């Protein structure tokens, strides 16, 4: 889990090979690519309550809002099961109605 | 050991090749120094730049971001550190380092401006933009405190961070 | 032969903003090497003969 | 007989130079260890949460 220890990127696994006076590691790594642009917000107001994502992040392509995992694009409809509530939205800076 | 004397050189000539290996060892450590610095600092592939307008959710990085006023473009704390410490006769020679202080400043500035804006994503691929207040929320979530805490205590946390960053200034 | 000034690399300005994020949509898998010595030759010397 | 004194000076200065070189080697090894630790810290703590 320690970053950049073995392999530049997210580590998956490794293979050893011998050498005349040493060893050679082959590191297999995961690298994301082909990014995009999105509009975000830290919480969602609904009925006065504030909803935060369990695991993910809020995005919107311009008209509709979705929750996605951080390291891959996979939009999903917001539901009361992937979000949790905490208080009313009068103190968070960046709430958006939805 | 001779000071430009012919007979001294002739007498030394029959002692073998101590001086060759002496110079070899000194050259080895001299190269190792530059390799060392380059390994430590050159961790980035590009040179990121902070945006002209800065609204990092109330956090204030003015004491560490580079200052265009100084020609060396070193930040305030770097200037304090440089002003804090203070330090060719008969064969001695001092070789200049490969990387100038300006280049070291550029690497530090690039690292710091990358980590303010991109987070950690720039260390494992291409830098991805992300608002700072939405990055500290991820950073609590990695130590067991749910992100709900951060968004409800943003101003107090920003004030604490600024006070700490001023106290370190005064102490240094 | 030409002598010049070192280039620290490319230069981009990441388009920071307070309500915009960038999320990947694809991936690649990379294999890299790392080489490390672990040993050197074992040598023995006899004084009297030398 | 001047050659004898010249030889004495030569051997003394040579021994002093060798001592200096050995001290430099030890110190360089120590500094290299410290810098390796510094590089590890910069990679693990600056570029990611530890
Ligand atoms: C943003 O994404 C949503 C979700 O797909 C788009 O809304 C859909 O648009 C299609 C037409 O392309 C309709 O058939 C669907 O009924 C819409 N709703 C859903 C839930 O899919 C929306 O058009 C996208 N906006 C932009 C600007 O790309
Ligand atoms: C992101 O930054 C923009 C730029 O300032 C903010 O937009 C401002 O919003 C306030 C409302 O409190 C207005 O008074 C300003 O006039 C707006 N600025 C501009 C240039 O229009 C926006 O509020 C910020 N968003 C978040 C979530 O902090
Ligand atoms: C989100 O919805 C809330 C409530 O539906 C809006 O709050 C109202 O805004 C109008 C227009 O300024 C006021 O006349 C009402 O008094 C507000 N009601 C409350 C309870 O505050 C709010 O403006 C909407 N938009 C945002 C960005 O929050
Ligand atoms: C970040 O903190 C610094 C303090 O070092 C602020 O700089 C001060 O700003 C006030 C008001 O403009 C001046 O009266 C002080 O003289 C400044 N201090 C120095 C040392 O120059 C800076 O304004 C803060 N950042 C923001 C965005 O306000
Ligand atoms: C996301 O949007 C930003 C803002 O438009 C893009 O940044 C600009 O991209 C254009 C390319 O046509 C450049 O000419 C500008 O110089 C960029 N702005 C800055 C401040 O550098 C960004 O490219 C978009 N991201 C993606 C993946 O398309
Ligand atoms: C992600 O990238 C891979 C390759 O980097 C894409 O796979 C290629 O798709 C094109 C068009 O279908 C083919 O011509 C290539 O042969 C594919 N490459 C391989 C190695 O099979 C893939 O399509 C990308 N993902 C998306 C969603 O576009």
């Amino acid at each position: 889990k320690r970053v950049d220890f073995c392999g530049k990127g997210y580590h998956l696994m490794s293979f050893p090979q011998s050498a005349p006076h040493g060893v050679v590691f082959l590191h297999v790594t995961y690298v994301p690519a082909q990014e995009k642009n999105f509009t975000t917000a830290p919480a969602i107001c609904h009925d006065g309550k504030a909803h935060f994502p369990r695991e993910g992040v809020f995005v919107s392509n311009g008209t509709h809002w979705f929750v996605t995992q951080r390291n891959f694009y996979e939009p999903q409809i917001i539901t009361t099961d992937n979000t949790f509530v905490s208080g009313n939205c009068d103190v968070v800076i960046g709430i958006v109605n939805n | 050991i001779c000071g430009d004397s012919t007979e001294c050189s002739n007498l030394l000539l029959q002692y073998g090749s101590f001086c060759t290996q002496l110079n070899r060892a000194l050259t080895g450590i001299a190269v190792e120094q530059d390799k060392n610095t380059q390994e430590v600092f050159a961790q980035v592939k590009q040179i990121y730049k902070t945006p002209p307008i800065k609204d990092f959710g109330g956090f204030n990085f003015s004491q560490i971001l580079p200052d265009p006023s100084k020609p060396s473009k070193r930040s305030f704390i770097e200037d304090l550190l440089f002003n804090k410490v203070t330090l060719k006769f008969n064969g001695l020679t001092v070789l200049p380092p490969l990387l100038t202080d300006e280049m070291i400043a550029q690497y530090t500035s690039a690292l710091l401006a990358g980590t303010i804006t991109s987070g950690w994503t720039f260390g494992a691929g291409a830098a991805l933009q992300i608002p700072f207040a939405m990055q500290m929320a991820y950073r609590f979530n990695g130590i067991g405190v749910t992100q709900n805490v951060l968004y409800e205590n943003q101003k107090l946390i920003a004030n604490q961070f600024n006070s700490a960053i001023g106290k370190i200034q005064d102490s240094l | 032969i030409i002598a010049y000034t070192m280039s620290l690399g490319a230069e981009n300005s990441v388009a920071y903003s307070n309500n915009s994020i960038a999320i990947p949509t694809n991936f690649t898998i990379s294999v890299t090497t790392e080489i490390l010595p672990v040993s050197m030759t074992k040598t023995s010397v006899d004084c009297t003969m030398y | 007989e001047a050659e004898v004194q010249i030889d004495r000076l030569i051997t003394g200065r040579l021994q002093s130079l060798q001592t200096y070189v050995t001290q430099q080697l030890i110190r360089a090894a120590e500094i290299r260890a410290s810098a390796n630790l510094a590089a590890i810290k910069m990679s693990e703590c600056v570029l990611g949460q530890s």
